[PDB]
């Protein structure tokens, strides 16, 4: 039972930096490739980022390309998403998923290719 | 294929003989022309005391009944000199505990082809093979296989193309000599083989022979003990009417232990080894 | 070369004699690599074109060893919908070797392929197949509705849904025991809280993408302390001769000129060294012949010139080289009307001490002026 817990979200001032931490408890965390997605009201669900077991190669979507960083820690069984130069348009619920490594670009938009689904955390920007 | 204890075994003190200059093999796969080279490796010492095992069963008055399938520790390396006439010696088995707990290796000629397996076998106390001389067919056929009972949890497997040979027992002196060197170095099982036509019964002739590397087994398992699978002809069908019995044709072999030593090998213009001198001899 | 002699001697005035200035060498053109012919392909074709397929509860396991894993033959087809891999990326799995390969094959529903993801816990991901905590392979899957679907349907495929506890990794439990619960244990029957673990698949053309049958093959590479046996294919380029190059023969790296020889190597011998413990001959891994390695040509550069007061005409001497490699061994790239004229021409003479350029060979004999070697002397006077 790989339980997923999300933390680090909340309301932050504009122009700052944020760190969202997703911790997975289980004996097969290393076998999982960590995917991060976002969901906002009035907007369709879009893929955000994906990182492999080792973390050397990661894939990010074009709208979020070159704006956020993803990192992993197998010893702590945790994954971190760093948001830099935050914007009010990024106020949304972020979800972390673990399980399976994918190489097809068009297959990153489906949430059915992951083992466990979490709850996510809300990120809000105050102007 | 069942495991049955072998009775009517006659105890006889172990015999040892001189290996002379035998046991020299190619240290590697390099080529030298009329070159002397000093190699430090696992080599059989010259004029070493090699254990002699007999395989014969007289019937007049001695009642020898010699059939040896011992449990010789493998140590660093093994040298085996097998003298025979009609392929009496059939194969070898190697392993640490020789059961299903540890990993075991087997090489044997099945009277049709040579087979090499690395399986978690169930070898009995005295595994062996038998050949039956049916009178109706007037030929020798192999219909006896009781080496093991199971081969579960197996990794390696190799079967060669079918061969052909005559199993009829020859009468006279030995006419075939096979020299083998087995090493278990760096997780690699290396086998060196050499063949020689001979005519004698004991006291191996003076001479020099180089064992060419026949096959290499990429098995990283640990080997500490080994047994010899020997063939024999049942003596209860044709040469007997009282009860069950078995006899072994005239055969014998020699087992020697390799030692870490420096040997001086001479290569002629053809690249083969002509003579070898061990520094630690004298 | 008078300028080089002046630079080496640190004097604008050069006395009559011979002086060594620099050295020349021959570099490999690009590279040469060779390897034995690939004739030990793993039996992946039988799995690819299997006539009969095994059910999930009887998922088939195949041992792969002592063979070369050439995955390009199936990669170029690109006929597999799911081509996910873990541990090593698919495009870079060639440059590493493993000692064994496990190939587990089965046929499941179209939407259940994600259930074969590593580390997943679920009805199908725990009760039908289990995996360890480490993976170094692929979970490939593809559609199989073309062959596995027929008129009338099939009922020979069963899946497990009910069981007491999670399956042990790398175990195929083929059992028909009825699941029992502590609240109401049937203890011999199939009453309340007791149902058959296995249910039959439904094969029909009307099934959707999720319900369409899919063939799933998961391959797991593994390496231990034992020597590796399943290595990736290694490409071997064409073999060149009579040309200096850096060669890689069966992992042996050398630099030199490979020339045809007449040595009769032993069948088990791969290469052959000399007394000085240096590589001398190599057997071509693909086709059987022996090639000797000449360690290039190289040598010293000596300038033959009289005194600068007498004249400025100079001659060039190369040590231990034939009069054919001079324009290639770091030449024809300097200033043209000075150095390129002293590398070729009609003044090229071959001597036992090497190649001499800039002097004319005469059958007459005179007193020695500038010695060269092996009874050769150069004189400025006609």
């Amino acid at each position: 039972h790989v339980q997923l817990v999300e933390s680090g979200g909340g309301l932050v001032q504009a122009g700052g930096s944020l760190r969202l931490s997703c911790a997975a408890s289980g004996r097969t965390f290393s076998r999982y490739a960590a995917g991060w997605f976002r969901q906002a009201p009035g907007k369709e669900r879009e893929f955000v980022a994906v990182i492999e077991w080792d973390g050397d190669s990661a894939y990010y979507a074009d709208p979020v390309k070159g704006r956020f960083t993803i990192s992993r820690d197998n010893a702590k069984n945790t994954v971190y998403l760093q948001m830099n130069r935050l914007k009010p348009e990024d106020t949304a619920v972020y979800i972390c998923a673990v399980g399976g490594n994918h190489y097809s670009r068009s297959k990153y938009y489906n949430l059915d290719e992951y083992d466990d689904w979490g709850q996510g955390t809300q990120v809000t920007v105050s102007s | 294929s069942q495991c049955v204890n072998l009775t009517t075994r006659t105890q006889l003190p172990p015999a040892y003989t001189n290996s002379f200059t035998r046991g020299v093999y190619y240290p590697d796969k390099v080529f030298r022309s009329s070159v002397l080279h000093s190699t430090q490796d696992l080599f059989l010492p010259f004029f070493s005391n090699v254990t002699w095992f007999h395989a014969i069963h007289v019937s007049g008055t001695n009642g020898t009944k010699r059939f040896d399938n011992p449990v010789l520790p493998f140590n660093d390396g093994v040298y085996f000199a097998s003298t025979e006439k009609s392929n009496i010696i059939r194969g070898w088995i190697f392993g640490t505990t020789l059961d299903s707990k540890t990993q075991s290796l087997l090489i044997v000629n099945n009277a049709t082809n040579v087979v090499i397996k690395v399986c978690e076998f169930q070898f009995c106390n005295d595994p062996f093979l038998g050949v039956y001389y049916h009178k109706n067919n007037k030929s020798w056929m192999e219909s006896e296989f009781r080496v093991y009972s199971s081969a579960n949890n197996c990794t390696f497997e190799y079967v060669s193309q079918p061969f052909l040979m005559d199993l009829e027992g020859k009468q006279g002196n030995f006419k075939n000599l096979r020299e083998f060197v087995f090493k278990n170095i760096d997780g690699y099982f290396k086998i060196y083989s050499k063949h020689t036509p001979i005519n004698l019964v004991r006291d191996l002739p003076q001479g020099f022979s180089a064992l060419e590397p026949l096959v290499d087994l990429p098995i990283g398992i640990n080997i500490t003990r080994f047994q010899t699978l020997l063939a024999l002809h049942r003596s209860y069908l044709t040469p007997g009417d009282s009860s069950s019995g078995w006899t072994a044709g005239a055969a014998a072999y020699y087992v020697g232990y390799l030692q870490p030593r420096t040997f001086l090998l001479k290569y002629n213009e053809n690249g083969t080894i002509t003579d070898a001198v061990d520094c630690a001899l004298d | 070369p008078l300028s080089e002699t002046k630079c080496t001697l640190k004097s604008f005035t050069v006395e009559k004699g011979i002086y060594q200035t620099s050295n020349f060498r021959v570099q490999p053109t690009e590279s040469i690599v060779r390897f034995p012919n690939i004739t030990n392909l793993c039996p992946f074709g039988e799995v690819f074109n299997a006539t009969r397929f095994a059910s999930v509860y009887a998922w088939n396991r195949k041992r792969i060893s002592n063979c070369v894993a050439d995955y390009s033959v199936l990669y170029n087809s690109a006929s597999f919908s799911t081509f996910k891999c873990y541990g090593v990326s698919p495009t870079k799995l060639n440059d590493l070797c493993f000692t064994n390969v496990y190939a587990d094959s089965f046929v499941i529903r179209g939407d259940e392929v994600r259930q074969i993801a590593p580390g997943q816990t679920g009805k199908i991901a725990d009760y039908n197949y289990k995996l360890p905590d480490d993976f170094t392979g692929c979970v490939i899957a593809w559609n199989s509705n073309n062959l596995d679907s027929k008129v009338g349907g099939n009922y020979n495929y069963l899946y497990r849904l009910f069981r007491k506890s999670n399956l042990k990794p790398f175990e195929r439990d083929i059992s028909t025991e009825i699941y029992q619960a502590g609240s109401t244990p049937c203890n011999g029957v199939e009453g309340f809280n007791c149902y058959f673990p296995l249910q039959s698949y439904g094969f029909q053309p009307t099934n959707g993408v999720g319900y369409q049958p899919y063939r799933v093959v998961v391959l797991s590479f593994e390496l231990l302390h034992a020597p590796a046996t399943v290595c990736g294919p290694k490409k071997s380029t064409n073999l060149v001769k009579n040309k200096c190059v850096n060669f890689n023969f069966n992992g042996l790296t050398g630099t030199g000129v490979l020339t045809e020889s007449n040595k009769k190597f032993l069948p088990f011998q791969q290469f052959g060294r000399d007394i000085a413990d240096t590589t001398d001959a190599v057997r071509d891994p693909q086709t059987l012949e022996i090639l000797d390695i000449t360690p290039c040509s190289f040598g010293g550069v000596s300038v033959i010139t009289p005194g600068t007061n007498t004249s400025n005409q100079v001659a060039v001497l190369y040590q231990d080289v034939n009069c054919t490699e001079v324009p290639v061994a770091i030449h024809a790239d300097q200033l043209t009307p000075t150095w390129r004229v002293y590398s070729t021409g009609s003044n090229v003479f071959q001597t036992r001490a090497g190649c001499l350029i800039g002097a004319e060979h005469v059958n007459n004999s005179y007193e020695c002026d500038i010695p060269i070697g092996a009874g050769i002397c150069a004189s400025y006077q006609t």
